[PDB]
């Protein structure tokens, strides 16, 4: 059961006690790469649509 | 001093900052029109509370915070609130239609329409930092923003602040207090996307909160007004390090220090008590060794799981009020011969203690009782890993049927990247298994 | 500030759009001159949703009334609440459509579509953020039908990434006005399957079965019929014309909604349907009933994919909680495991009109394929004698199109096959 | 309506309790994947218990306690009792053992070699025996065979004290040992069944010979096998307590509770007292419950010696439907009620 570090203060303290030792360029492409996929898929929804 | 920036994410993240900067007002002394009568620095200082809270030559503290949000709703209730002459109008940024419950949705198509806005926001804030130690996010993980988003802000903040600590508050999802059924795709999505960009998370699971109100603080059906103000005061007792002065955890990084031994898991549990109705005219109070072996009960976690079955690799026990570290170390005495407290061997056995002085402030009006002591263990257990083996399952439920994929691809997203963060999440599942598992 | 844009085409969808209007306007307090005089805040809250503000604080429904003939719009506008809605917004032909899908869609309808998208961008130009649009129409007739689907494939082409719901009344020889309403409604499903995010199925034969039976209505009306409509649309948009834990847009349902793009195709159910209070068990037992339901389809027969239930009023949620657990117990076998929690609840403080407290159903079942069975039968029927197709080929559409729209209805009812086993 | 999964399509006892459940027409049994369950019948291995407690509005409860694989391994049990100070290394009623991993692999060879060379330096029997759990067991007195008996295997493996002065059932000359249906609800309340086995060797016992391992393993498998005498004396070599009752009166003016019931009672507390701050599920989001199959011996002093528990225990024949209905009344019915005790609650301190 040792202490160590042992800071005090006027708010309170702190320690540590133990019990036992131990034994940007390619963010943009994926950003656009979506964003060319959602074109592309209203790009066929408007095709569709001219048909 | 240096500083710390909170950012909220989202209808969770957002609502969860509301209350906190409640409390720390209170805490403080802060008033809601942003004035401090004890503060005798006006217009400036290098204070412990100057980490959250910036001065005007006019005497108010402004928090250093942003608060971002794709739909309105939410953010204009702090634009009026209580508490609306604390915040600048530039920290309450807003969009105009949300995520829809869609990570694709926050993370690509909105997202990248507003990402540059908010990292602006950020940014003004910064140039008002001397010595920025970092950030504070709080979202939620089921949310098409608090998943979405975050990821995405967490991805950008990494490039424009390298060398910045970043800690988290998640919610993780609860299916009692939600009405989603997408919420294990987002979280799993976000969680994949933003591990290597946070330092240190701290989930709550709602479903811990809620029933923390419904058994402690006798409400039947709990409303996220009682949910918040319970997780505000878990939260303060967090970075109650940071806004008064101290030795331990006294910035972000000593959290990774003291807390995360091993990069990927850095998801601390945390176990508040006591949590006591306040409608109970008298209740007697419980000493050090009482509310330090309530740390040890299940239903005192934020997220419901088993420690015995699990392996620490640090634990810090946060006091706030009557305590002395003389009672301290005979409590943390007693609990070792009674309780399951299996550390790995590559590490110490031990305590790292904090003791402020100040008792929890309550809010007026509220659900807790006045305590005279308090104490929030962090701890790095194992058992925490359940938390992912049961979001990983409902993951696999519905991705096995492909069940709502299509509204994810159909806002950009590729369905790669779907398994693509399972197989993360199975990764960390089994990095769990390896340290607490013989 | 999330606007919604109603459209209701032709006889039903008029009768069922006015029934609708004059419902929610009196839940939010505005009466038939667009004055409002209500006595809560949650009644304005989420106004703006259906509603726009005009001069003088007047209250005018985001609504476009289109016909073929000027009928049914007489009598709109004649009604009482006739005099609530825009002016302008009265779109209307003078030929009719002959309850033919081909006059809707493809000549009658095609001279007028244009005018209509005219009136609807009018509206969605002064809106801060669309959300997108509900229409109101019948599928066995011709201007609802057809000219209604052809409505939503142009919004659809103008407004790719809005919201596009229908209330669609589905015919049944039950209550039958002609004997064409089988290929009516086969075509218009094909058209709905593509275009929209979510169609609630309306089966005037339930509708018939609930006034009937449950209602113990000798001889049911079209009026009989809208009224369960009214109580049930009002359930289903309860969660967005008033706020709370509980406000959402058309968007975030369908996301949790609609696990598969195509099979979005709802199955409503509404409760109570005699001043005896309704204890909540009564509620949550009748709500999951067939009786009770506006589909006509056996939810035995189905597996629900998701659900949702609105519960209108004041009483104990801990109670509901109970009570629905009793109903899922009771019935486990039939909710996908594989969709984790996919039956939802909540709760609105304010109720219907002169009830305690009322329950809303959604669901969304594979047993709705026994809807698309029938029109199916039916179709067939019909159409490998070639009856009746006369009154297409004159309007220039082909065989070749009836078997199409013939196949595609068929591998509607085996896509929900699938999801079943 | 109460529902359950079923998990373990192997386990005798729990069929019959899943058949029970049925009968009462308000328990509804769903797919094993289903997860609105009221209680679970777990598999053996790998149960997800991190899955448990986890659904709004669903009390469940589960068959087995998560930890007590401790008492149920053959290895685990030998280290519990000799960590655990409740039972300490000087435990009385259990054979000394030691844990002997293969040497192609703590390890206890050397401590028990001392003890062994100790033995033999002082005349002192010194007949061992070498088991593991996944089993494949050697009798011998030279610690040589033993161990290299071992090191021919790739499992954890222990040596224990044989008894060699076994209680013999005469006639016959044979031994036995004794099987105890012990069952803790999710109070931790310890309850007996009343009702025990003995597993009788049909064959004479024979100090002699070690080798013909017939008559020093009472295995019911062993002896229906390998014994030539089975279903002679006793039916299935199986002697219920009211004969065994008799037998000890008769033949050594005693009764069963006092010279062997009364050890047996205290070794079952002393064991599931000792874990259950490790196990209990008290304040936890779930509920488990779990039926023990414990195994003792009987020297000729009427000395109980533990030898195993078993988490995984089937049932006699001709006891199954009187065990598997008090679990369901004790286990089951106390936390999902419908609309004389056959066991022997074991007071104890929490
Ligand atoms: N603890 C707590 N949880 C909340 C709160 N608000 C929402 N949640 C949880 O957050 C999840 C829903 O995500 P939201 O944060 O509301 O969604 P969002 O981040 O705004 O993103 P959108 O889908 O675009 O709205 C659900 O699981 C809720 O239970 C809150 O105030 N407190
Ligand atoms: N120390 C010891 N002294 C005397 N006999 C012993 C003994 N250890 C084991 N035995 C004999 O071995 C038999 C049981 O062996 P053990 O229980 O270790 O194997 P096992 O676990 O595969 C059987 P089960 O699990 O079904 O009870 C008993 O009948 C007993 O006679
Ligand atoms: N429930 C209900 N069904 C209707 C109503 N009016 C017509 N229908 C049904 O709709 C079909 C006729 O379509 P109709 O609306 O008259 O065609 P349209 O006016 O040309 O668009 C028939 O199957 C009727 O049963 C109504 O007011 N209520
Ligand atoms: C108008 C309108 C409203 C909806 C809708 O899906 N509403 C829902 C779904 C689930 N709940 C509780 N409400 O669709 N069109
Ligand atoms: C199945 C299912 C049903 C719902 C549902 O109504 N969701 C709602 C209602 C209101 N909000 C904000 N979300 O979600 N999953
Ligand atoms: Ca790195
Ligand atoms: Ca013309
Ligand atoms: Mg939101
Ligand atoms: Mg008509
Ligand atoms: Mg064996």
């Amino acid at each position: 059961m040792e202490v160590i570090e042992l800071n005090k203060c006027t708010s309170g303290q702190s320690f540590e006690v133990i019990l036992k030792p131990p034994s940007l360029e390619e963010i943009q492409k994926k950003l656009e790469a979506a964003e060319e996929r959602r074109k592309y898929q209203e790009a066929e929804l408007l095709k569709h649509l001219a048909e | 001093m240096r500083e710390c920036i909170s950012i909220h994410v989202g209808q969770a993240g957002v609502q969860i900052g509301n209350a906190c900067w409640e409390l720390y007002c209170l805490e403080h002394g802060i008033q809601p029109d942003g004035q401090m009568p004890s503060d005798k620095t006006i217009g400036g200082g290098d204070d412990s509370f100057n980490t959250f809270f910036s001065e005007t030559g006019a005497g108010k503290h402004v928090p250093r915070a942003v608060f971002v949000d794709l739909e309105p709703t939410v953010i204009d209730e702090v634009r009026t609130g209580t508490y609306r002459q604390l915040f600048h109008p530039e920290q309450l940024i807003t969009g105009k239609e949300d995520a829809a419950n869609n990570y694709a949705r926050g993370h690509y198509t909105i997202g990248k329409e507003i990402i540059d806005l908010v990292l602006d926001r950020i940014r003004k804030l910064a140039d008002q930092c001397t010595g920025l130690q970092g950030f504070l996010v709080f979202h939620s993980f089921g949310g098409g923003t608090g998943s979405g988003f975050t990821s995405l802000l967490m991805e950008r903040l990494s490039v424009d602040y390298g060398k910045k600590s970043k800690l988290e508050f998640s919610i993780y999802p609860a299916p009692q207090v939600s009405t989603a059924v997408v919420e294990p795709y987002n979280s799993i999505l976000t969680t994949h996307t933003t591990l290597e960009h946070s330092d240190c998370a701290f989930m709550v699971d709602n479903e811990a909160i809620y029933d923390i109100c419904r058994r402690n603080l006798d409400i039947e059906r709990p409303t996220y007004t009682n949910l918040n103000r319970l997780i505000s005061q878990i939260v303060s007792s967090i970075t109650a390090s940071l806004r008064f002065d101290g030795a331990l955890n006294v910035d972000l990084t000593e959290f990774q220090t003291n807390l995360v031994p091993y990069p990927r898991i850095h998801f601390p549990l945390a176990t508040y008590a006591p949590v006591i109705s306040a409608e109970k005219a008298y209740h007697e109070q419980l000493s050090v060794a009482e509310i330090t072996n309530a740390c040890f009960e299940p239903a005192n976690q934020m997220v419901k799981c088993d420690p015995r079955h699990g392996k620490y690799m640090a634990c810090c026990l946060l006091y706030r009020g009557d305590v002395v570290p003389k009672d301290v170390n005979a409590a943390i005495a007693t609990i070792k011969t009674k309780r399951s407290i299996q550390f790995v061997d590559w590490c110490p056995t031990g305590f790292k203690v904090g003791i402020n002085y100040q008792p929890p402030t309550v809010v007026p009006g509220g659900d807790l009782a006045k305590v005279q002591r308090a104490v929030c263990m962090l701890s790095n257990t194992t058992a925490i890993a359940e938390a992912w083996a049961r979001l990983d399952h409902k993951f696999d439920l519905m991705y096995a049927k492909r069940a709502f994929v299509h509204w994810y691809v159909g806002e950009g997203m590729e369905e790669g990247e779907f398994s693509e963060a399972r197989e993360d999440m199975a990764a960390l599942e089994k990095d769990y298994e390896e340290v607490g598992v013989d | 500030m999330r606007e919604i844009v109603h459209i209701q085409a032709g006889q039903c969808g008029n009768q069922i759009g006015a029934k609708f209007w004059e419902v929610i306007s009196d839940e939010h307090g505005i009466d038939p001159t667009g004055s409002y005089h209500g006595d809560s805040d949650l009644q304005l809250e989420r106004i703006n949703v259906y509603y726009n503000e005009a001069t003088g604080n007047k209250y005018v429904p985001r609504a476009i009334l289109v016909d073929l003939e000027p009928g049914t719009m007489d009598s709109v506008r004649s009604g009482p609440f006739g005099q609530i809605f825009r002016p302008d917004n009265f779109v209307f032909g003078q030929s009719g459509a002959g309850n033919n899908w081909a006059k809707g869609h493809y000549t009658e309808g095609a001279e007028l579509v244009d005018s209509v998208l005219d009136v609807v961008r009018k509206e969605s130009e002064s809106c801060d953020c669309l959300q997108g649009f509900q229409l109101t129409h019948s599928l066995g007739g011709g201007t609802g039908s057809g000219m209604g689907t052809l409505l939503i494939s142009k919004i659809r082409e103008e407004y790719p990434d809005r919201i596009m719901n229908t209330f669609s009344v589905m015919p049944s020889p039950k209550v039958s006005d002609t004997v064409v309403e089988p290929y009516n409604a086969t075509l218009s499903v094909h058209q709905l399957v593509e275009n929209t995010d979510e169609t609630y199925c309306i089966d005037n034969e339930a509708l018939y079965d609930i006034c009937f039976r449950t209602l113990k209505l000798t001889t049911p009306t079209y009026g009989d019929l809208n009224h369960l409509v009214s109580a049930t649309m009002s359930g289903v948009t309860t969660c967005l014309r008033f706020p709370g834990q509980l406000n959402a847009d058309l968007r975030k349902l369908a996301v949790n909604m609609v696990p598969f793009p195509r099979l979005h195709f709802f199955m409503p159910g509404f409760a109570p349907l005699q001043y005896r209070a309704l204890t909540v068990p009564e509620l949550t037992q009748q709500m999951f009933d067939s009786k009770n339901m506006m589909a006509a389809c056996d939810p035995r027969h189905g597996r629900y994919l998701t659900v949702a239930a609105i519960f209108r009023g004041r009483m104990s949620m801990k109670e509901v909680d109970e009570q629905m657990l009793n109903v899922q117990n009771k019935n486990s076998s039939y909710f996908v495991e594989w969709i984790p929690n996919n039956v939802k609840t909540a709760v609105c403080d304010i109720p219907p009109r002169g009830l305690k407290m009322s329950a809303t159903f959604i669901g969304n079942s594979t047993a709705i394929q026994e809807l698309f069975k029938r029109i199916s039968e039916q179709f067939t029927a019909m159409f490998r004698r070639k009856a009746f197709l006369h009154w297409y080929t004159g309007e220039g559409m082909d065989e070749m199109e009836f078997t199409e729209a013939e196949s595609n209805m068929n591998d509607l009812v085996s896509e929900y096959q699938q999801y079943q086993d | 309506m109460y529902t359950f999964v079923v998990r373990d399509e192997n386990s005798s006892v729990y069929a019959e309790v899943s058949r029970l459940l049925l009968a009462t027409g308000q328990w509804k049994r769903l797919r094993k994947d289903n997860p609105r369950f009221n209680l679970m019948l777990g598999e053996r291995n790998r149960l997800p218990f991190g899955r448990l407690g986890h659904e709004p509005g669903l009390v469940q409860l589960v068959n087995y306690y998560r930890g007590a694989d401790k008492l149920c391994r053959k290895a685990s049990l030998v280290k519990l009792i000799k960590t655990s100070p409740e039972l300490s290394e000087s435990c009385t009623w259990f054979p000394e053992s030691y844990v002997i991993y293969p040497t192609n692999l703590t390890d206890e060879r050397e401590v028990f070699l001392a003890a062994y060379n100790r033995r033999r330096e002082g005349r002192e029997g010194n007949v061992w025996i070498a088991k593991s759990s996944a089993g494949g067991i050697l009798i011998s007195s030279e610690a040589s065979e033993l161990l290299d008996f071992i090191d021919e295997q790739g499992q954890v493996h222990v040596i224990q004290k044989y008894l060699e002065k076994p209680l013999l059932l005469e006639p016959g000359h044979r031994k036995f040992d004794i099987r105890s249906w012990v069952l803790v609800d999710h109070l931790y309340n310890i309850y007996l069944y009343r009702e025990g086995v003995l597993r009788t060797s049909s064959e004479p016992y024979n100090s002699a010979n070690f080798q013909d391992k017939t008559c020093h393993l009472t295995n019911h498998c062993i002896q229906k096998e390998y014994s030539k005498n089975y279903g002679r004396y006793e039916e299935g070599n199986e002697m219920f307590f009211e004969e065994f009752n008799q037998y000890l009166m008769d033949a050594l003016n005693t009764t069963l509770e006092n010279s062997i019931l009364l050890q047996i009672k205290h070794i079952i507390r002393s064991c599931l007292m000792c874990i259950e701050p490790a196990i209990s599920t008290k304040h936890l989001h779930y509920q488990s419950f779990q039926l023990f199959g414990f195994d003792f011996m009987v020297d000729e002093e009427l000395k109980v010696w533990l030898i195993e528990v078993n988490g995984a225990p089937a049932c006699a024949q001709k006891l199954y439907a009187e065990l598997c209905q008090g679990i369901v009344d004790v286990a089951i019915s106390s936390v999902f009620p419908l609309a004389t005790s056959i066991f022997i609650k074991l007071h104890h301190h929490h």
